């Protein structure tokens, strides 16, 4: 969770973070892709029958 | 006698073309230093509206005009939002404005409950309730007026004699434009890479004729990456399409 | 038609109390009722209110501590008091309000005034 | 008869004065929540309604009994009040003080323009007040359903953005005496828009109503397929506040250092250590005027609430 | 307490009913303190991955359609 | 919304009239109530909607409203009318009470 | 936060924000490469099976 | 370096008085604290402390 | 540029420049990994053919 890791709870930290554009979305997309690939990897190794 | 530091008069200026060369033709400035924009390029800019806030302060009060130096007179009288586009003028014309016994017509409100919001002019007069007594109009202990009487003597040095200051405030908005600098508008060309300065949208490109709708309130075009791909002509109200060379 | 209160006592700070306002001729199922607290010689101050619909709206000061609740029939509503800061020692009354509708996007505005009052109960903190 | 009726999907407007050809913008502003309720005022009449953030005055009468509105704070001779009134072929606005439309003594503000009632029929008017301004948006559309808001879509376009600079808290309707409407309130929300081909808003979605709307707002699209798409987070909020400053209550002098004569020379300066006390810095303000209160370490405002070693 | 939420939906073409998964809150411990209009109920189910709201629990077994976690799936079958 | 009463201290004798008044801050239309608090027992309601009567008391009590300023009128200040008086707004949910008015012999 | 007003707190907040973002980027940068290596190993395992 | 002060002088020759403070912002020892009303302690519920 | 003189415009220009460089680096960083994956797929396709 980027917005909670970088800033704990203060709202002005979030307001400043929104000035940096779309940096959180890229990280979230990459991590979700990694997770889905990890879930798929252990399938074709075993689910052959 | 513009106004006191509190209850300052606010003047709104719009629907004109004005030059700032005339303000140079004026009394020497105590502090022409100002915060918003470079004074050199002020002569060529377009504005939505401008404001003028003119009043009187003391010398010990001329150093807190910037938003970050509050504490003495900005505490209960005048505050800024710390952005403050546009900038200030001071010209200390108090020399021919004083009194042998003191200037009693100028007041400031120091007996106020707490800090005020930026751009606020409180006008109510209520008894100050500093203490633990139910003031009802006695004006004694724990009962104070929201004013502080003072006088001005011309024999005083800097910090006691009066001074005069005016404050501007800009917005740099894009859609509405009423105040613009004096420049000779040139004839319009098209279909060749040229520099354009439509109301301040400085750029380079080719201008062509477009079939955009542009409802009467709308007058700019926009797309991804904040690129103005269309613009309405200020004079002939013709829509034009901008394309890079 | 009359309503009276019970449940007062001397309670150490940081305690719990549960006052009961019991009514005889006023049904609690569909009515507007409220609680008024009076500190000794300091005037009155509304502290809580419950409407016919069943919603609640406490004052700004006593927020997150007190809780009003209504009994299904039996005509005896309950006000529960949580941790106390030695200021709530005062006399408590329960009353009924006339009416007013429910402008959406806001609260209830047009009220007339209270009609019936109890004798109230004294709550003290040592 | 102040019965409540559903407002369906109606109340959107152009948020900015720029042209967008075909995009899906995401704004954040005051709006009327979708599928809300509004208070019909079929008409002793003319209540003095509150003005919280905005109003969505909608009308459906044709005889034009409905003249302009009255806006104020005190609605008396102590505070200024708007006096929007529709003429036969004009519109009149005044700002400065009024008593009862009859004094209008102090101040005068004026602005005239074309009427607001050129044209069953349906009219909308959105009233907003920010940063000393006054924004009103209107749009007239014909329907024949009756005393109910149509389940259609129609955006609004600005009329005037005149600046005033007045507190506004009370709102009243004015009708011609010799010779009916709906009111709904605005709240801060986040919307997603559908500029089609000519800056014409053809669709909009509200990002706080249902989970499906939340998903449609996360990824900028109007259609979603099978999936387990993620959305925002949730966190429990606190209820109370507790502060426990130490047991001691004695007040250290902190004053003889301030009022005295011949403290020391600039060299061989005396050093005073202060500890084991609770003290306030307000008594420092009760002192001679300061040549330079400017200081380096910490903001003076929050000095009053801090704990120190020595 | 804090966490993230996920929305389990079929295509917008097929329907509009959705279900909500809260990430590891053990349901009854703190399921609900606007968007929370989902009855705070309606067959609340507990799984190893979190709290699932809006879905039943059939004793049958089919092929996975929308993976959830810890050997649990979801679908849009017709009764 | 803040209201103030004036005057706070009332001193008269028998067969007289009251002229205490309540002063608001915002506009509350004609929604204001006058309450009589006995010295210790319980409050009592006299005037609601700033002009009407609860019918408990005779026509000796009346209430007048002008703009956002409200005034109370008692035909004859009989000896049994000696207590505290309060003005309460009801235009909003959050009720508010005045500081209080004292009646003296 | 309870030491300075925003006007000169923004610089500290920005410094911390940019430091945390720079520290966060490297995590996903390494994770992508490690996931690629694991995927190669998984493909080899599938082929062997 | 001997010197004198004459009241007829202007700024820069007449004397001036100045006091200087110095803090530490330490955590373990606490002897000086600002005046605030200590409130009752609560527990087992999300609160500000 | 047409708002300020260079002496205090340099800070804004530098801030924008460093932001744009940071945004540009990630593009090629991701492209390299994606190209490596595509190359692995292409080698597999060549072997199958
Ligand atoms: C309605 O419009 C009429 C004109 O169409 C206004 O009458 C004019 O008002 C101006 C301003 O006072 C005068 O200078 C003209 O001499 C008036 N002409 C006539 C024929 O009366 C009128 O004041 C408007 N009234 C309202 C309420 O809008
Ligand atoms: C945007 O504007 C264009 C031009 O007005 C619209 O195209 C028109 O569509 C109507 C619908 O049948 C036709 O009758 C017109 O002949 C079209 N205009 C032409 C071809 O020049 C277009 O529909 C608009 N986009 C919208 C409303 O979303
Ligand atoms: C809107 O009004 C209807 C009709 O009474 C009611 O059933 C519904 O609960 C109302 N909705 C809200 C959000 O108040
Ligand atoms: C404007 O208001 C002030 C304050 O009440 C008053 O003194 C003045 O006479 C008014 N101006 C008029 C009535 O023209
Ligand atoms: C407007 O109202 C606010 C709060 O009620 C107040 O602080 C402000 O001073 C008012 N405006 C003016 C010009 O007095
Ligand atoms: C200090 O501690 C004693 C013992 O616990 C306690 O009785 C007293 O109330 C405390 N003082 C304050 C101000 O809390
Ligand atoms: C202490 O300070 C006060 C200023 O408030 C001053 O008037 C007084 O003379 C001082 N005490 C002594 C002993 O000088
Ligand atoms: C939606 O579903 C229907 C029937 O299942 C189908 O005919 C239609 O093509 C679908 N829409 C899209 C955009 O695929
Ligand atoms: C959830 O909490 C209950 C009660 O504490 C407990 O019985 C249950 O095992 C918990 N569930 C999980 C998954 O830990
Ligand atoms: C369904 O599954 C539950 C899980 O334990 C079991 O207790 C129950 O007997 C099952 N019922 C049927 C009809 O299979």
């Amino acid at each position: 969770d980027c917005t909670m890791y970088i800033c704990g709870d203060s709202t002005e930290c979030s307001n400043l973070l929104l000035q940096y554009g779309s940096f959180c979305t890229q990280l979230k997309r990459a991590l979700t892709g990694i997770a889905v690939e990890q879930d798929k990897n252990t399938q074709e190794v075993f689910a052959q029958v | 006698r513009f106004a006191s530091v509190y209850a300052w008069n606010r003047k709104r200026i719009s629907n004109c073309v004005a030059d700032y060369s005339v303000l140079y033709n004026f009394a020497p400035f105590f502090a022409f230093k100002c915060y918003g924009v470079s004074p050199t390029k002020l002569n060529d800019l377009c504005f939505t509206n401008v404001y003028a806030d003119s009043f009187v302060i003391r010398g010990n009060e001329v150093s807190q005009i910037a938003p970050g130096q509050t504490g003495n007179i900005a505490d209960y009288n005048y505050k800024l939002p710390d952005d403050f586009t546009g900038c200030v003028i001071a010209w200390n014309s108090n020399k021919l404005d004083s009194k042998v016994s003191g200037n009693y017509n100028y007041l400031y409100r120091l007996f106020r409950k707490s800090k005020l919001k930026p751009f606020e002019r409180d006008i109510s007069t209520e008894i100050y309730q500093a203490g633990n007594k139910p003031c009802n109009g006695v004006a004694g202990f724990n009962c104070y007026f929201p004013l502080q009487s003072y006088g001005f003597r011309p024999t005083y040095g800097v910090g006691h004699q009066p001074y005069r200051v005016v404050v501007l405030s800009f917005e740099l908005l894009h859609a509405p434009a009423t105040v613009c600098g004096p420049k000779k508008s040139t004839n319009l060309v098209k279909n060749k890479c040229v520099n354009f300065n439509f109301n301040g949208l400085t750029g380079t490109g080719v201008l062509t004729e477009s079939n955009k709708k542009f409802l009467p309130f709308q007058q700019f075009g926009r797309d991804i990456a904040d690129t103005t791909d269309a613009v309405r002509d200020p004079q002939t109200l013709e829509i034009l399409d901008i394309t890079p060379c | 038609v009359q309503l009276v209160e019970s449940g007062g006592g001397l309670v150490q700070p940081g305690g719990s109390l549960r006052l009961s306002c019991s009514a005889s001729g006023l049904t609690v199922s569909s009515n507007h009722m409220t609680w008024v607290r009076q500190a000794p010689g300091k005037g009155l101050e509304w502290v809580s209110v419950i409407y016919r619909g069943g919603s609640t709206y406490y004052a700004d000061s006593v927020k997150g501590r007190l809780t009003i609740s209504r009994d299904n029939s039996k005509n005896t509503l309950y006000l529960q008091m949580n941790s106390l800061r030695a200021e709530d020692t005062a006399v408590y009354y329960c009353a009924r309000a006339q009416g007013g509708w429910e402008l959406p996007g806001a609260g209830y505005y047009y009220f007339y005034g209270m009609d019936v009052w109890g004798q109230g109960t004294t709550v003290t903190v040592s | 008869t102040q019965s409540y009726t559903n407002s369906f999907t109606r109340g959107v407007y152009y948020p900015d004065k720029v042209f967008r050809s075909s995009v899906l913008h995401s704004t954040q502003d005051l709006f009327l929540p979708f599928f809300s309720n509004v208070t019909w005022f079929h008409a002793f009449d003319n209540p003095v309604l509150p003005f919280n953030d905005g109003v969505y005055f909608a009308s459906t009468e044709k005889s034009n009994i409905i003249r302009g509105w009255i806006f104020g704070t005190t609605l008396d001779s102590k505070t200024q009040s708007l006096l929007i009134v529709n003429n036969a072929t004009n519109v009149v606005i005044k700002v400065c003080e009024f008593q009862f439309c009859s004094s209008a003594n102090n101040c005068t503000f004026e602005y005239v323009s074309q009427p607001f009632l050129m044209d069953k029929n349906l009219r909308e008017f959105v009233f907003k007040n920010i940063d000393g301004y006054f924004k009103i948006y209107s749009k007239h559309t014909p329907v024949n359903l009756g005393r109910d808001l149509p389940q259609g879509f129609s955006a609004l376009e600005p009329l005037v953005d005149l600046p005033i600079g007045i507190n506004i808290t009370r709102f009243q309707t004015l009708l011609a005496l010799h010779r009916a409407y709906y009111v709904g309130y605005l709240q801060p929300r986040t919307f997603l828009l559908k500029y089609n081909e000519n800056g014409t808003i053809t669709d909009a979605v509200d990002c706080a109503l249902d989970p499906l709307s939340e998903t449609k707002c996360t990824l900028k699209s109007f259609t979603v397929e099978k999936g387990i798409y993620q959305t925002s987070n949730f966190r429990v909020q606190p209820t109370e506040s507790i502060v426990r400053f130490p047991n001691i209550t004695n007040l250290c002098p902190f004053h003889e250092v301030f009022n005295a004569t011949r403290f020391a020379s600039v060299y061989a300066w005396n050093r005073k250590r202060i500890s084991n006390c609770v003290a306030d810095y307000s008594v420092l303000y009760n002192f001679a005027p300061f040549f330079a209160f400017k200081c380096y370490g910490v903001s003076p405002t929050k000095l009053n609430d801090l704990c120190f070693t020595n | 307490s804090f966490g993230g939420v996920s929305v389990i939906t079929p295509g917008t073409n097929t329907s509009n009913q959705v279900a909500v998964l809260y990430q590891g809150v053990n349901c009854t411990e703190v399921p609900v303190a606007t968007w929370r209009v989902y009855s705070t109920g309606s067959n609340v189910f507990q799984t190893r991955a979190g709290c699932l709201i809006g879905a039943e629990y059939v004793n049958n077994s089919y092929e996975c359609d929308i993976p959830i976690g810890a050997g649990i799936c979801a679908s849009y079958q017709t009764q | 919304i803040v209201m103030t009463q004036s005057p706070s201290s009332l001193s008269a004798s028998v067969g007289d009239r009251v002229t205490i008044t309540c002063r608001a801050s915002q506009s509350i239309s004609t929604y204001l109530n006058w309450y009589q608090q006995k010295p210790g027992k319980a409050p009592k309601l006299l005037i609601y909607a700033a002009s009407s009567l609860q019918s408990g008391v005779p026509s000796r009590f009346s209430g007048s409203a002008s703009g956002t300023d409200f005034t109370l009128t008692i035909s004859s200040l009989q000896p049994e009318d000696f207590a505290t008086y309060y003005c309460q707004q009801s235009f909003s949910t959050s009720f508010t009470f005045g500081p209080g008015t004292k009646v003296d012999i | 936060l309870s030491r300075l007003d925003p006007p000169e707190a923004e610089v500290q907040i920005d410094r911390l924000i940019t430091g945390r973002l720079q520290s966060l980027q490297t995590y996903v940068t390494q994770q992508l490469i490690r996931a690629a290596e694991i995927r190669a190993s998984a493909n080899l395992a599938a082929t062997k099976m």
